[PDB]
DNA sequence: AGCTATGACCATGATTACGAATTGC
DNA sequence: TAAGCAATTCGTAATCATGGTCATAGCT
């Protein structure tokens, strides 16, 4: 409305106008001409792309069904027919399908959503559940293959390219299953994936969504089609890939988000057929790696065949902070859970980055790279309140009203970096 | 009112050369008693401690206990200008920034003023221990040897026994093996072994550490293990300069 | 055929190496009083005054008079070609534009056929002042006393008082305050008649001693407003006078 | 294997010292006879070769003639790792990647081991045959490094000519032609500049080179150079009897 | 006082680090 | 009064390794 979150969002507002204006005074100066010689190497580059666009595999995705609210609704079995909402008054994880068309959504705060609906149930997490429902989904989707890649706690990437050969020739009751026999799911792509939904399903005491296709990015919107508990499939052949890559609007694809939809509105984009019509335009305008997602999720490319840690933070939100004191006092804290949580994967930092956050929201985010391999609650302290220092007392007569500080160990070594691990010397003082 | 005449101004100089090139910024502490300095440097590696305590000034007087933050390229700039025989007199006020050097050659009286500012050094140092083997060696020989492995790699390994000392270091050139065995008055190697310990450090600091080779010419190192090394420079009725720093692995 | 030989070979060397740093071209003006030379630096703050009188020439010959412009990096290129212990044959004509010089050695004679130029000769003269005061000290105490000064500021007030000669700066750090008290051809002695305080610049007085080797001492020139000397005598053939303006 | 001890442990402070700018990589043929070395540098006219004889050495031993490929530059890198006064020792296996290094203080308290990494190629060994000259002239070291260092602030090429009366090295530039004009000496330490000719020598080279090669003048107190009309210009060093050092370079033009 | 050593000071690509902005779940 | 982690993108800029130059000093 005109909060100081409405300021900040009018700030970048504004930023992104006037990146919006930048923009069209290039592209305004550019011919006809100017769209030959770029046009022509993108085509070229398309052409090297498309002809080996190899997609003998069969890539499945298998998302949910409102994971944070589900994985509750299998634990409690008392609201089953209502709307769920999990968080707390300040942001919502996710809630679930009885309230998503009534527009309780994910990245929506605790209160305007719960203005809009009266008779609601808002309760915080159990974050602790859901990292062995995860591991007990896993176990079955390990078995029909050995290298799937959960990106998340329940988004699942698995390549069934072997394992459905390999089951031709099986009898019908290793492929028949008891409801918690029950039905025989047979031997086609769209059965096998049958066959993991009815398992994670009578194993788990809940639904899951899935998603079949050719590559990785179409499985990510496929997997959205028909949506709860439902499924979707495309075959393998490069004609069926163009009918489902037109009539999509860029508010469904992964990598385009809400600020590159803005910049893409004013371009004339809305389908990806449009999308594809500005070659030479999108090639000169927009940014290298940028250009390059944009003209392969144009042909529906990607990922073909499926493949440590690099980072570890802990940030967390207050109220309004004054003082000189509690900002120095405050960064102990943040700097020992961070510690006990750093020792668990038993890994050796050397890079400490706070991250401040103003009442009026700017982000600000300090670092410092040390030779030293940071471990201990005392080892990270005296790199962070050093940082504290110099951006305290650079407001010379004026405090710092901060709402979120943060800390983050980076640049996790390898294993050529890992036998020649330097000490600090906060080990042997006193 | 801090006062300090210092009739051999080549220790100020000489420590001054030390300290510039490892640190860039130190906290002094000057109380009734000497001068004392505790400073690891930008990396957290390594500390250097030093002592120079109220017996070996010509003349000291201090009345009230001093934290003086001194830009170490600053003072060796101001410090640059006294030759190898000025008697140097320190002066500076309690509650002003700036502290006042007075040369005196042996009347070309020239007079110096620097700015401090305000610098929080850590308080705190490598508590009283125990050392397993102290070698105590010529320093010219420790510097042209910390000078002589750099050339091949950034770890050394001195591996301590009995009969002698070795060093050597394996860079991506080869390798090196030099060997201190024990003697038979200043070219004296007294090793007080008890336990053979084998490690390795870095030498970008063991570089910087030989920059105090004229204030003495016997060095102790100091080790064991889990332990940081220690070299230590003593200087002449004056006090000390330590060097502490951490190994691999 | 204008001829002159010295013998101390040294003299032109640090003459040379204290002018090529400061000013690029110059002009030799050439006679029977000897060798002349007045020019401004680059930044037309500085006036060098050379004058050599022709007695210790160990051997002079100079019938009509020349004038010779001479780019001094060139020159004093040439003049890091011989030992300090040489003797100097400077040749002209006026047949020919190019300076000759020979180094004799006491069997290793150096031969040079330099170019030389035609520059647009400026002769401005110098109106003699009897100067407030003038101080004679060491040359090497002086140098120091410039070089170990230049690394606090640029702004040298030099301050004189008939007990004191008091060299005063100041800087991003704080004053450097030199003192000399009046005071055996090591001595400083102040020849004063009003009490003068003024400013001038470093970064040419560390152009200026440079000369300091030719002579063991050097002698100041002072008054009220009026551009000061620094002059370094060479011992029996001249001297070499440097002008400096003060600011403000 | 191969050990070879030597009580003069500069010579290899030295030898190794004017050879590292010039070539960085060569071939040392150590066999009975000693180490030698054959190398045209890095733009191929220059000819370096060096010879350390057999009865110069301390001890000695190798009979299996092998040829290691040593990279000068770090080999330089270690040996200035050395004292000056020690004694320097080479130790090398038969199928050995690489060589040990003993440098003996006569303090003899101080012991060093060092190992170099080899690698392995092949040069050229250009046999230089038995020639006979024109002119050769006996000099100091210092003066021709001097003399050399002057002439290249001037300009950048030297004509040099030799006759019965002396030697001129004339070096024009664009500032004018430096000359400096050398004679010989009767009955008289290192001064004697032996001037002895057949028929003389106008020749011209280049200083790129002659403040490259004049940068072994530690090694010797006198250098020699040699020339005829035809043949390079051969610029001699000795070593302390133990074998020579020679560098090579051709006329221009 | 020149020759040479050599340590302080300085130009300077250049890799590496810093930081805001943006996307996801 | 508007989260909590992680990952990634580009352009800025800090530090470092590099050779060149200069000054002062041990050696000649
Ligand atoms: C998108 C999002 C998800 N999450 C959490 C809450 C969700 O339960 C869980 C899964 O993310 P998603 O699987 O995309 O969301 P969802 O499963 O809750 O809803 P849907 O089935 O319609 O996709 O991750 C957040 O905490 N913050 C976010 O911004």
């Amino acid at each position: 409305k005109g909060s100081r979150f409405y300021g900040n969002e009018l700030k970048k507002e504004k930023q992104v106008n006037q990146r919006i204006e930048n923009m069209m005074q290039q592209k305004a100066q550019i011919t006809s001409q100017q769209l030959r010689k770029a046009q022509l190497q993108v085509d070229r580059f398309a052409m090297e792309l498309e002809q080996s666009r190899n997609l003998s595999n069969t890539i499945v995705h298998i998302d949910m069904d409102a994971f944070y609210a589900a994985v509750e609704m299998r634990d409690n079995p008392e609201l089953k027919d209502k709307p769920i909402a999990v968080g707390s008054m300040s942001m919502l994880s996710t809630s679930n399908y009885h309230a998503r068309r009534f527009g309780v959504r994910a990245a929506m705060p605790g209160f305007i959503a719960k203005r809009l609906c009266p008779q609601l149930i808002i309760v915080p997490p159990n974050f602790d559940k859901y990292r062995a429902v995860s591991k007990e989904v896993k176990e079955i989707l390990a078995d029909y293959d050995p290298n799937f890649m959960a990106m998340s706690l329940d988004e699942a990437y698995l390549n069934i390219t072997k394992h459905l050969e390999e089951r031709q020739n099986w009898p019908e009751d290793k492929r028949r299953y008891f409801i918690k026999n029950s039905v025989v799911f047979g031997t086609s792509a769209q059965e096998v994936v049958k066959e993991i939904r009815f398992r994670i399903e009578q194993k788990t005491t809940l639904t899951a969504s899935a998603g079949i296709a050719p590559n990785t990015m179409l499985a990510k919107v496929c997997s959205d089609k028909n949506k709860p508990n439902g499924q979707y499939q495309i075959l393998p052949n490069r004609q069926a890939v163009m009918d489902f890559i037109k009539d999509l609007p860029i508010r469904k694809v992964s990598g385009i988000g809400k600020v590159t939809e803005k910049m893409l509105k004013a371009l004339g984009i809305i389908t990806c057929t449009e999308l594809y019509q500005q070659r030479a335009l999108l090639s000169l305008l927009f940014s290298e790696t940028s250009w390059h997602y944009f003209l392969h999720i144009s042909l529906g490319l990607g990922s073909t065949h499926l493949t440590e840690r690099k980072s570890m933070s802990v940030e967390r939100t207050f109220s309004e902070i004054n003082k000189a004191e509690e900002q120095y006092s405050l960064c102990q804290e943040l700097c020992s859970e961070l510690a006990q949580d750093l020792q668990k994967e038993r890994l050796k930092g050397r890079t400490v980055t706070i991250k401040l956050k103003n009442v009026n929201f700017e982000v600000k985010t300090r670092a410092s790279t040390v030779s030293s391999v940071v471990s201990t609650a005392e080892e990270i302290f005296a790199i962070a309140k050093e940082l504290l220092k110099t951006e305290i007392d650079a407001d010379f007569p004026h405090p710092l009203r901060l709402r979120l500080m943060g800390v983050r160990i980076s640049s996790f070594p390898n294993e050529e970096d890992r036998k020649h691990q330097q000490r600090s010397i906060i080990g042997f003082l006193q | 009112m801090f006062e300090a005449r210092l009739v051999q101004g080549s220790i100020l100089k000489k420590v001054l050369e030390a300290l510039k090139d490892l640190i860039n910024e130190a906290c002094w502490d000057i109380s009734s008693s000497g001068v004392n300095l505790q400073s690891m440097d930008s990396s957290h590696v390594s500390l250097v401690q030093l002592t120079l305590r109220s017996e070996g000034f010509d003349t000291y007087r201090c009345d009230r206990n001093l934290a003086m933050g001194v830009n170490l390229t600053s003072m060796s700039k101001i410090l640059k200008c006294a030759g190898n025989e000025d008697i140097i007199t320190l002066r500076a006020e309690d509650n002003a920034d700036t502290l006042a050097l007075v040369f005196e050659a042996p009347e070309k009286v020239s007079d110096y003023e620097m700015k401090l500012m305000d610098l929080d050094v850590e308080q705190l140092g490598i508590p009283e221990q125990e050392y397993s083997c102290v070698v105590k060696m010529p320093s010219g020989e420790f510097a042209r040897i910390c000078r002589d492995l750099s050339h091949i790699g950034d770890a050394v390994v001195i591996s301590c026994a009995k009969d002698g000392v070795k060093f050597s270091a394996s860079g991506e050139l080869g390798n090196g093996n030099i060997k201190l065995s024990q003697t038979s008055e200043e070219e004296a190697v007294t090793i007080e072994m008890n336990e053979p310990v084998q490690l390795t450090f870095a030498l970008r600091y063991l570089n910087f550490f030989t920059k105090a080779t004229p204030l003495s010419s016997t060095v102790t190192l100091s080790m064991s293990a889990d332990v940081p090394l220690v070299v230590e420079y003593k200087i002449a009725d004056m006090g000390h300069l330590k060097y502490y720093l951490a190994p691999k692995i």
